[PDB]
């Protein structure tokens, strides 16, 4: 599963 | 970062995340919080790839010397070198946790800026649960609950149903249910619920906002395809 | 690391590389070079793949950031976190140098750890040189230069033609004298001779060797084939 | 021009 990669602005 | 000027500090953050340097990045970053003015939408997104990208590599690391020592457990080096992992990621988020406590959350008094802290305070708790056992594990499990929730709370109130951060929100809680809290089923709903309701409002939206909206609702339907 | 076993020190910079925490495993190796026994060629490896990483980061880094300082010269930030990036590469090449100094070189008699360290050196004293200007650039690609020619004087009276450090230090060799000298044809005349004098001797080895060999003459070829 | 990798043991 997933979360938000959230890694890149 | 005492030293440095806040626009400074931000501005090598950018340069940090340009040179792919994420401890840097969040350094500067926490500099420029403890400078103790809000934050921008903009500023809050850089403290957040920061300490993602910071925990993720920890995170990873971590997974792979557990694999590990659990087929060792089928010398001390293995499960030494794993905690010594494991204590360097529990004082990452206990720093990110410490900036939200102080003092992020309590000047965050617009829906925006409020979610997208909780968010981060839930991550943060649920990422301290990845490694925890037994009875701190509950504790900590609680804590991450409880802060998604508020900040499920608020954005239910406070922000259309495709808003970027309410989906993300939804999507890292419906993680924390799956993975964390034993709860496939409702892992499960509020990733469906979230997808539809955020499918009945695409069609307010500007064509750049419905391809952020979009984006986020293709990881919720990529979390339903491999759970259902 | 002095006080952890030399051996544990080995075990865990090979669960360092696993989790891909190369710091942690420079460090670690570091701690085993500084115990004074001899490298073995497993161990060599190990020190040579973790700084080698440390440092790859710092140089890609450098780039990045010395690519936005020469745009913006067409405040002072670009260029005070250049310079920090800068600091710290010199610093972690210093500390490799400082190793092979002190005393990895002079306690390496056979032909094949002689080199291998020789090699090294030429390396970090060129990273050093990509980020060196004026007159102490000068000294710089001098000792570079001078570590090489030394590797390359033993290597070529005391291994084959194919054997893979042989190889992998006339292609690092090439590229100093292209991308540092200024020497282009001393480059391609050197990737030329190494490549033939391989393929001839090709005929003698096993599938592994012959698998090793190969896989570097193709590094020579892709240089080769850039530069002409 | 690349040198060797040299990156992975
Ligand atoms: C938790 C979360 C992080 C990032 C995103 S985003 O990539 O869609 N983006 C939303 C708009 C803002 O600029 C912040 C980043 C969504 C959720
Ligand atoms: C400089 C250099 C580094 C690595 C290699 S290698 O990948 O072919 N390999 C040679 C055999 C030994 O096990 C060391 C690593 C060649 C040159
Ligand atoms: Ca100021
Ligand atoms: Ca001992
Ligand atoms: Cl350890
Ligand atoms: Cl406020
Ligand atoms: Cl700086
Ligand atoms: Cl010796």
């Amino acid at each position: 599963a997933g979360s938000i990669p959230g890694r890149r602005s | 970062m005492g030293s440095m000027e806040r626009a400074s500090l931000i501005q090598k953050a950018k340069l940090a995340e340009q040179a792919e340097r994420y401890e840097d990045m969040a350094a500067f970053m926490k500099g420029a919080v403890e400078k103790g003015e809000e934050l921008s939408c903009e500023e809050r997104n850089l403290l957040s790839v920061a300490y993602k990208n910071v925990v993720g590599g920890q995170r990873a690391a971590w997974r792979v010397l557990s694999s590990i020592e659990q087929k060792s457990n089928e010398g001390p080096e293995v499960r030494e070198y794993r905690e010594k992992v494991e204590t360097e990621l529990q004082g990452v988020c206990d720093t990110v946790l410490g900036l939200l406590d102080s003092h992020l959350i309590k000047e965050a008094g617009d829906a925006e800026s409020r979610v997208f802290y909780l968010k981060m305070k839930g991550d943060y708790y649920r990422y301290l649960a990845e490694v925890a056992t037994g009875d701190d594990k509950k504790r900590i499990i609680d804590s991450a609950r409880s802060a998604y929730q508020e900040a499920m709370d608020i954005s239910k109130k406070e922000m259309p149903p495709t808003n970027p951060i309410r989906l993300g929100l939804a999507l890292n809680f419906s993680v924390f249910h799956y993975e964390i809290a034993n709860s496939p089923e409702e892992a499960i709903s509020l990733a469906k619920t979230t997808f539809d309701e955020a499918m009945a409002d695409l069609h307010t939206l500007s064509e750049d906002s419905y391809k952020d909206s979009t984006l986020i609702m293709q990881l919720l339907r990529d979390n339903l395809t491999l759970w259902t």
